[PDB]
């Protein structure tokens, strides 16, 4: 398992999925091969988003070791291509250059190379699969014998997360530092297609390191590593596939069944007090199929002194290329404390100050208010027009939805609550403590709403309540109980 | 095969000009106690941070003549970059201050003149592989 | 019409945050005997060579505690510019580390983080304009 994979020295392949389980083990894993190494060599960890590169330094702590922690694009630019570009073709070429993203697409390696030695600025190419600074950096090293010997004399490995996104000269960088210059390499990446690319992605790169690679340790991650065991047992039982994972445990405590005799509120009341088995200092989250269930438990809370907010699932909130950036986009509209830069981070590369200062004009268009359906789809073409992204139809409708009511402003809030109430739809993605669900939404038997069930149970992190409200949800689980003779699963109240 | 190459001391007290050959083990001794014990305060100001700090006095230049500049420079070999652990230490800092065609040696300079008004001379610390264009240490 | 607006102490030995006005001539006092000469220091740190270059020990951290950064900031007026001699004689040095936006302000700040394995937290200065983006002090 995970011991395994921290142990091992060498170069390590690791597959990651269901999110967040890649992010906790990289950071451990830097942070306890710093703690073994003691030499001056230092670690370097790229990730394609500015979020993600500081979302690791602060769970690091100290860099003293000179350890280089930032965007893909800022570490072949400041590491490799402006200290040894004048070594590499000759004092006629600038080590003050400054690279746009946007501007000054070419069509040859030699048109760019012009560019970058007259017009004095680093443009990318024009064709999204070819990338330009790393075909240079790889060009760099091989003409420079001084950037050979820096690279090997400052990092003796190198941390990749989100490996299915490198295209190919990019890909070409890293197996050149693994290949001629030995330098470890710990590679994190999601072997399934997936939603979300890098405009130039190519996943036959990764896969063909899984499937041919010799060098490389090939891992694998648990989908539900974060959640208890007990929640994992009872998750997984639904799911063909996923029954054969979880093993058995003697005693089980965490997954918590009660029928609903008594009214809702009251069910709250005796968990949180009769049985102690909730705590309403931590959060509590409630788990409903469609938005009218959860306003009328919302409802009826209100008239016990239960306090709650409840966060609806958004038109942006569906599996879709650009959802997870049209989301940031609605956040730095909605709340004025949510920095610009805050949303430069998660697009991909390093912008300069100049270039966020012209994408910053065009979303400043959507501040003003009451300007109409028309004018924020131009604003949302102009915008992604300058990231070479095109938009989905319904991806465009599902923005501008969000931008006129007030209705969804607080599932793109900043601020965050300790008691909520969630659709199974509104957090697919993000995680909760603790989770109350009902059996009598999801149909077990022909399996229509399992995956919506799996979901749903995988949301909890310590402690999962179940109500058993159908007679055929708690059949489904004594009948397969007794297929694989499991006599306890569920903990009865 | 030894990283320290000759360290160069130049109007720097009683150093007029004065070139010493060095290995990474050195042992100086002879009757002028005065040069020995400068000797080696000539090479805490190039590389101890606490006595650098202090700058240069009227003293500390040579025949007390503050015109003369004060130039201490060392000179390193990295040949031995393949198999010395130590000399990839220093090329994880100097970064892009060497150049492939002197890739072998590197310099490591420390250059003071002297203002009348400031009645004081700081201490400037230069590196880089070729000593005609050496760079101000970061 | 002075060019010594105030002075802002963050995190510096018993200064948890302390912000006092100024002018051209000032006068300290009171009970504290510790409060008044850390005062005076707080102000060689920003300004006095002699006193910088020595840095930041463990025991000049508020509480003793170096994850807290100290901040010592100095807030200008040169609003008077066009009949003070002293104002273009700051003028002259600053250079363009000034905006023409905000001409009438100038800070000057001085930065301390520690670091656990140096054992020793250096001094950095900072001026500029604007106080969200000052710049080292070359």
């Amino acid at each position: 398992s995970r011991e395994q994979i921290i142990k091992d020295g060498g170069n390590i392949l690791v597959t990651a999925g269901a999110g967040s389980g890649k992010t906790t083990i990289l950071v451990s894993k830097i942070e306890a091969d710093l703690k073994e190494n003691k030499t001056h060599y230092s670690i370097a960890a790229v990730t394609f988003t500015n979020k993600a590169a500081k979302e690791i330094e602060g769970r690091l702590g100290y860099s003293s070791r000179g350890n280089f922690i930032g965007t893909n694009d800022g570490f072949v630019e400041s590491e490799i291509i402006r200290p040894f570009i004048k070594d590499a073709f000759g004092n006629d070429y600038p080590d003050n250059f400054t690279a746009e993203y946007f501007d000054n697409q070419f069509a040859s390696y030699d048109k760019g190379l012009q560019v970058l030695k007259y017009q004095n600025i680093l443009g990318t190419y024009s064709n999204p699969k070819k990338n330009f600074k790393f075909q240079l950096a790889l060009d760099i090293l091989k003409k420079s014998l001084v950037a050979r010997q820096y690279i090997f004399s400052k990092y003796f490995k190198i941390f990749i997360d989100e490996y299915q996104d490198s295209d190919k000269d990019m890909h070409n960088l890293f197996m050149y530092l693994k290949d001629q210059l030995k330098i470890k390499l710990f590679i994190v990446g999601d072997p399934k297609q997936s939603i979300y690319i890098w405009r130039g992605a190519e996943p036959e790169n990764f896969n063909g390191l899984i499937e041919n690679s010799t060098d490389f340790n090939k891992y694998h991650l648990t989908s539900n590593f974060r959640c208890c065991q007990d929640i994992q047992n009872y998750s997984n039982l639904f799911n063909e596939e996923t029954r054969s994972l979880i093993k058995e445990k003697n005693e089980v405590q965490n997954v918590i069944s009660i029928a609903d005799d008594m009214p809702i509120s009251d069910i709250l009341l005796k968990l949180t007090e009769e049985k102690q088995v909730l705590n309403i200092e931590a959060e509590l989250v409630i788990l409903v199929r469609r938005r009218n269930q959860a306003i009328e438990i919302m409802k009826e809370l209100n008239e016990e002194g239960f306090n709650f907010i409840f966060i609806p699932q958004t038109p942006l909130d569906r599996a879709t290329p650009n959802a997870t950036l049209l989301k940031e986009v609605i956040k730095y509209v909605k709340n004025d404390r949510y920095s610009i830069y805050d949303l430069a981070a998660e697009i991909v590369g390093n912008l300069s100050s100049r270039e966020i200062k012209e994408i910053q004009k065009i979303i400043n268009e959507l501040l003003v208010p009451n300007i109409n359906q028309v004018l924020i789809n131009q604003v949302l073409i102009n915008l992604f027009a300058k990231l070479e992204i095109t938009l989905d139809t319904r991806e465009i409708t599902a923005f501008t939805e969000v931008m006129m009511t007030n209705e969804f402003d607080i599932a793109f809030d900043t601020n965050e609550y300790l008691h909520k109430i969630f659709t199974v739809h509104s957090a697919k993605g993000l995680e909760f403590n603790q989770v109350i669900i009902t059996a009598s939404d999801y149909n077990v038997h022909y399996n229509r709403d399992t995956n919506e069930h799996y979901v749903a149970t995988t949301r909890a992190k310590d402690k999962l309540i179940v109500i058993m409200d159908n007679k055929k949800y708690s059949d489904y689980i004594e009948t397969l109980m007794k297929e694989l003779k499991i006599k306890n699963i569920i903990k009865s109240i | 095969s030894s990283k320290f190459s000759n360290i160069t001391i130049k109007n720097f007290r009683n150093f007029e000009k004065v070139n010493i050959n060095l290995d990474n083990k050195n042992v100086i001794f002879g009757m002028n106690d005065i040069g020995k014990t400068n000797f080696l305060y000539a090479l805490r100001f190039l590389l101890d941070k606490e006595i650098r700090k202090f700058g240069f006095n009227k003293s500390d230049y040579h025949k007390h003549d503050t015109s003369k500049k004060i130039e201490i420079i060392l000179t390193l070999d990295l040949s031995n970059y393949e198999k010395d652990e130590d000399t990839k230490k220093l090329i994880s800092v100097v970064k892009g201050a060497r150049t492939s065609a002197n890739a072998d040696v590197f310099y490591i300079a420390l250059e003071s003149k002297y203002d009348d008004k400031e009645l004081y001379g700081n201490i400037i610390l230069k590196w880089g592989s070729e000593l005609d264009n050496l760079i101000d240490i970061p």
